[PDB]
DNA sequence: CTTGACAAAAGTGTTAAATTGTGCTATACTGGGAGCTGTCACGGATGC
């Protein structure tokens, strides 16, 4: 259960990082994830996904 | 129950297929070499950004928070590094993420073949570590074999891993074993000897004499060598060993304390001290005081002829003959009075 | 009590021989293991 947010250039975040609605994952401050979760960065497929996970 | 605990804790994850195996090793080595190329980037060392990978992966500050009061500075040697490569172009960043996923791969790998370790060490019970203890040390063996293995070798990781398991296990028991610490090579030769002893005990149809077994060993091995290391073999016997036919009869309280003085000894020492103290005044006022040095009385430390000579302004030879005449004058008083005739041991 | 001479006890410097600590081994080894009894009384937590 997750929501994909494929980027274009570089990245702001890394594999394993907590985010909330209104955050910029990647894309030089373009793409914006709205939900709580641990972001995971997949290089090849070029995507940073937000799984629904509360940091607890 | 902590035993069956880990027993169900290991089976919580599948082991692996050949595919998954090779893939694991793949992203592992690619990750590590990515760390290499990263070491060429900002000028960081080889092992630096590696443990830093653990800093941002294995968790939050919890990793370096309490590795003793000293391990390595977190806010100083780590923090800036975490932010130093964040400023870097696409290449160094992709290498970064490669490092992350790679190390994670190392972990998963480790857990599977940890199931394997569990079996292996499960066969070694009775070494002085009941189950888990043993197993745990054994486990870390695999860990060292994890980073030293190459997928290129086309070998099932179980092999390499296994040998390293028996490595960690045998080194651990060599370094723990009996309550008395023993050097590794020593333990080696020990179990070596007992090996031989076993074998020819079964072959000869009886226990060997020291010389024939020691000969069965080889050159320079004699009865005295085996008897020696055999004396070292046996460990300290527990004080809690119950003796007799009852529960209440113990061992530990049956040991005499000679390390401390005894009332008879206290008064004996005090006696020699006092009786000699009054026997002091019957000597020449100079030669008595001098005698207190040469025999190490005054400060407890014996002063040489040169020092006592440097005391009374007399040559050391003077002090020497002083000692002769003093000890002999005292000898007259002794051979006469017969007071201190005791203390003859 | 004294000066020089000298033997031995003792001090120190440098090495050879021993002792000890370390790393690694590649076919493939991938979820233990051992059992034990013939009370009894009460206090407390806990499952009915």
């Amino acid at each position: 259960k997750a929501r994909v947010y494929p980027f274009e250039d570089d990245v702001e975040v890394t594999t394993g990082d907590r985010v909330a609605p209104g955050d910029v994952l990647a894309d030089g401050g373009k793409v914006k994830s709205e939900i709580y979760g641990r972001v995971e960065v997949d290089l090849v497929r070029n995507v940073v996904r937000v799984v629904e996970s509360y940091d607890i | 129950d902590p035993v069956r605990q880990y027993l169900h804790e290991i089976g919580q994850v599948p082991l692996l297929t050949l595919e998954e195996e090779i893939d694991l090793a793949r992203k592992v080595e690619e990750g590590m070499e990515a760390i290499k190329k990263l070491s060429e980037a900002t000028g960081l060392d080889q092992e630096l950004i590696r443990e830093v990978v653990r800093a941002k992966i294995l968790g939050t500050a919890r990793i370096q928070k309490i590795p003793g009061l000293k391990e390595k500075p977190d806010p100083k040697t780590v923090e800036e590094v975490d932010g130093k490569l964040k400023s870097l172009p696409k290449e160094l960043k992709r290498y970064l993420h490669i490092a992350r996923e790679g190390e994670a791969a190392r972990q998963h790998l480790i857990e599977a073949n940890l199931r394997l370790v569990v079996s292996i060490a499960k066969k070694y019970t009775g070494r002085g570590l009941s189950f888990l203890d043993l197993i745990q040390e054994g486990n870390q063996g695999l860990i060292r074999a994890v980073e030293k293995f190459e997928y290129k070798r086309r070998f099932k990781f179980s092999t390499y891993a296994t040998w390293w398991i028996r490595q960690a296990i045998n080194r651990a028991i060599a370094d723990q074993a009996r309550t008395i610490r023993i050097p590794v090579h020593m333990v080696e030769t020990i179990n070596k000897l007992s090996r031989t002893a076993r074998q020819l005990q079964q072959e000869l149809g009886r226990e060997p004499s020291y010389e024939e077994i020691a000969e069965a060993m080889g050159p320079g091995w004699d009865a005295k060598r085996v008897e020696e290391t055999l004396k070292i073999a046996q460990e300290p016997v527990s004080l809690e060993t119950p003796i007799g036919d009852e529960k209440d009869s113990f061992y530990g309280d049956f040991i005499p304390d000679e390390n401390l003085p005894s009332p008879v000894e206290a008064a004996a020492q005090s006696l020699l001290s006092e009786e000699l103290e009054k026997a002091l005044s019957k000597l020449s006022e100079r030669e008595a005081m001098v005698l207190k040095l040469r025999k190490g009385l005054i400060d407890g430390r014996e002063h040489t002829l040169e020092e006592v000579g440097a005391y009374f302004g007399v040559t050391r030879e003077r002090i020497r003959q002083i000692e002769n005449k003093a000890l002999r004058k005292l000898k007259y008083h002794e051979s006469r009075t017969r007071k201190l005739r005791d203390f003859l041991e």
